[PDB]
RNA sequence: GGAUAGUGGCCUACCAUGGUUUCAACGGGUAACGGGGAAUAAGGGUUCGAUUCCGGAGAGGGAGCCUGAGAAACGGCUACCACAUCCAAGGAAGGCAGCAGGCGCGCAAAUUACCCAAUCCUAAUUCAGGGAGGUAGUGACAAUAAAUAACGAUACAGGGCCCAUUCGGGUCUUGUAAUUGGAAUGAGUACAAUGUAAAUACCUUAACGAGGAACAAUUGGAGGGCAAGUCUGGUGCCAGCAGCCGCGGUAAUUCCAGCUCCAAUAGCGUAUAUUAAAGUUGUUGCAGUUAAAAAGCUCGUAGUUGAACUUUGGGCCCGGUUGGCCG
RNA sequence: GGACUUUUACUUUGAAAAAAUUAGAGUGUUCAAAGCAGGCGUAUUGCUCGAAUAUAUUAGCAUGGAAUAAUAGAAUAGGACG
């Protein structure tokens, strides 16, 4: 029958087998051991609001040639350090530094997007106005 | 590997691309009318087979 | 504390969301009724597919079944009543069958056009949204309102507004206000 | 236009059985307005301060003008 | 025996050595209140439930207690701990996980408004009270219905079609049209009545209220997956794109735009999670010679599993429900 | 009423079973999501249909079945009936 007891009171073999095996899967090992609460710069949460530190040049993958720009960001609740990237273009001109900004994830579940190396977050709102109102002319950035 | 590059060319390109401003153009009805008027020019009179058909065509 | 108001959605989406043969086949079922929605034809099928089902479902029964006979019969009487049903085929595994267009056909919205009355599908619409039309005394401004083919004979113009005859209205009365004061004292 | 309505079998009979606002769209009764609902609260809170009549706590408030 | 309203190691005295555990005790974790249920639709499943009902627990943290039918009560008291307010420095006083409202926290959430008219609750009680509850305000949480246009005429153009020796446009409409035509309606505005506890909106409905300057629909995409350009301009492995594959180093079908086009449309994108796709957790239903994977070998307890055989066969009776040929 | 009875599993039917939710009948909220309304007259002194049904699975209770799979019996006869 190759494994698996086809007895009718085998229930408890079954179960547990079924058990022990589930932690050899990657999404179910990550929701116990709690991986979102414990590691990850985000508290598990969608979006994290934190602070710019500086402003960096991180230069693109291969077979890709490019200046990526991106930000070191301070998260708020955690104190966690975590560098995000400023997409389109300018973009890094709205920023600046010891501004507030907001940070979501890539959509790669972890795991850095493209041609930039390390970087799993990028960059939503500054100041509170969202950075894609502000690249067309939709809205202005605030006073200080 | 390297992560100090240089910032200052943010934004080249979108800063020296020529603008030009929107054409004004007749307004396309919304709704219903904007459906009947994909449907009267997809299918009922349609406009050319050549090969088998083209809905964007450009100088063909 | 309060019982909680209760809701259902009714329509369902397509999962391939890129299909050219099913997108083609949608526009004409609209650009023929006179819909403005993708969600118009997506809220019919929907309504057919639960209706199959619980058709399907009663089929797997029995024959004579008291479950089956019941509510087999209330499903056909109920859809014969709105004139989708054909009265030869009475026996439920037409409903199994029927298609999208049986319920279309139906739609308030096209049995004032087919009557006549608007010689349009979408002059057929705008008649109806602007307080024009009825079944009883009784106005309808919605263009799904499905009718129940006993009440077929009773479509027509309201008593209020022209085209039953009230008066003018606004915009006629407008010009009249304007023939009589510029052309009189 | 659907509705409701009542006839009561004399006008002393509808006076005791009608809702008070009714008699009031009706002009049988006059509305006789009060200090807004907070208003009286407060003075019922502020009334729960004082045990007894008051008037004599009038008089002993009167011997600090002096003090 | 004591104690309790009362059973009981609930407590005490005396006596004894028992009680649970691989059929997983004991311990640990839980970003754990349980349940009715929610999401996901072949089925089997998977994931979720702080939250309209039911049950439990709590009232800053602990303990203790008075009152009473009922509390170990907190919009009751007492003490300690932690907060923390007023003062004349002697002292006194507070407990929003009630309604609103403020700070803090953060990705994350509304008015310091009106009323007991309804739903019901309480009291000495038809009356009083009720931030229970209702009302409105804020409110793209989720859900339903569905405006942004409808109809002619005319100007060439066409496909029809009868004729074609050959001009062709003629009446059946296909509509692209940069002059036209009168029709229609609510979005709003607003007498009035309706509505309401009083108001507000809705439903009614006088007077007003549509021609492009409008009462002007959006949000993404147009190389592939994937529906829609190899158009023109710009940049030149830069700036940027790009879920993934891949684009950009001078004619870029992926960037920045203009034009045009597609999809969904009062909504559409993104991030995070979960479900289906997944027969990639496999009971249904996986795989293990070489792709990930049979313990060096045999014994062996727990566990699972385990050959065949013991009243079958024949006879009689009674009365049901469909379906036929007939009515 | 007395005197006694080898133990189980499985299956059947049924009782006991909150509502809201789900499935679902009826009813033209102008349609629909809903709601549980409503429908008829002599519309001047009333007539009237409703507010169904299904699911509710392990355990416990009650009943029918006796295949399938266990359990016990009589061998130092300390057996069975009277
Ligand atoms: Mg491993
Ligand atoms: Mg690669
Ligand atoms: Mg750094
Ligand atoms: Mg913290
Ligand atoms: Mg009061
Ligand atoms: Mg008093
Ligand atoms: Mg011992
Ligand atoms: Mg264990
Ligand atoms: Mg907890
Ligand atoms: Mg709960
Ligand atoms: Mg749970
Ligand atoms: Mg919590
Ligand atoms: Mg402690
Ligand atoms: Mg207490
Ligand atoms: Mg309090
Ligand atoms: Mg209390
Ligand atoms: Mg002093
Ligand atoms: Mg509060
Ligand atoms: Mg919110
Ligand atoms: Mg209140
Ligand atoms: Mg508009
Ligand atoms: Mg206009
Ligand atoms: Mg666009
Ligand atoms: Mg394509
Ligand atoms: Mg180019
Ligand atoms: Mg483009
Ligand atoms: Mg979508
Ligand atoms: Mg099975
Ligand atoms: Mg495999
Ligand atoms: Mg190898
Ligand atoms: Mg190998
Ligand atoms: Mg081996
Ligand atoms: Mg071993
Ligand atoms: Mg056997
Ligand atoms: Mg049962």
């Amino acid at each position: 029958g190759k494994g698996k007891p086809r007895g009718l009171n085998s229930a408890r073999k079954l179960r547990v087998h079924r058990r022990n095996n589930r932690w050899a899967e990657n999404n179910y090992k990550k929701r116990l051991l709690g991986t979102a609460f414990k590691s990850s710069p985000f508290g598990g949460s969608s979006h994290a609001k934190g602070i710019v530190l500086e402003k960096l040049g991180i230069e693109s993958k291969q077979p890709n040639s490019a200046i990526r720009k991106c930000v070191r960001v301070q998260l708020i609740k955690n104190g966690k350090k975590v560098t995000a990237f400023v997409p389109n273009d300018g973009c890094l001109n709205f920023v600046d530094e010891n501004d507030e900004v907001l940070l979501a994830g890539f959509g790669r579940k972890g795991k850095a997007k493209g041609d930039i190396p390390g970087v799993r977050f990028k960059v939503v709102k500054v100041s509170g106005v969202s950075l894609l109102a502000l690249w067309k002319e939709k809205k202005e950035k605030p006073r200080s | 590997a390297k992560v100090h590059g240089s910032l200052a060319r943010a934004g080249k390109v979108k800063s020296q691309t020529p603008k030009v401003e929107k054409t004004e153009k007749p307004k396309k009805p919304k709704g219903r009318a904007y459906k009947r008027l994909l449907y009267t020019r997809r299918f009922v009179n349609v406009t050319l087979v050549n090969g088998k058909r083209r809905m964007n065509p450009g100088p063909s | 504390p309060r019982a909680p108001r209760t809701y259902s959605k009714t329509y369902s989406t397509p999962k391939r969301p890129y299909e050219s043969s099913r997108l083609d086949a949608e526009l004409k079922l609209a650009g023929e009724f006179g819909l403005k929605n993708k969600k118009e034809i997506y809220r019919i099928s929907f309504q057919l597919s639960k209706i199959r089902r619980a058709a399907r479902d009663l089929l797997t029964r029995d024959e004579k079944d008291p479950k089956r006979l019941f509510e087999g019969n209330a499903l056909i009487r109920r859809l014969v009543r709105v004139g989708v049903l054909s009265e030869d085929k009475k026996k439920l595994d037409y409903v199994l069958a029927l298609k999208v267009e049986d319920f279309l056909e139906r739609r308030l919205q096209t049995q004032v056009y087919k009557l006549g009355l608007a010689k349009s599908v979408h002059h057929a619409r705008v008649l109806i949204t602007q307080r024009h039309i009825a079944v009883g005394k009784q106005i309808v401004n919605i263009p799904s309102f499905m009718v129940r083919l006993d009440s077929e004979k009773h479509i027509d113009f309201a008593p209020t507004s022209p085209f039953g005859g009230a008066r003018p209205g606004r915009v006629a009365r407008r010009n009249a206000a304007r023939k009589a004061e510029a052309s009189g004292e | 236009s659907v509705g409701f309505g009542l006839v009561y079998n004399s006008v002393a009979e509808a006076k005791k059985f009608e809702p008070t606002y009714r008699l009031v769209r009706y002009g049988l009764a006059e509305k006789v307005e009060k200090a807004s609902r907070q208003q009286r609260k407060q003075k019922k809170n502020r009334d729960k301060k004082i045990f007894g009549t008051g008037k004599r706590l009038a008089k002993k408030v009167a011997r600090r003008n002096a003090d």
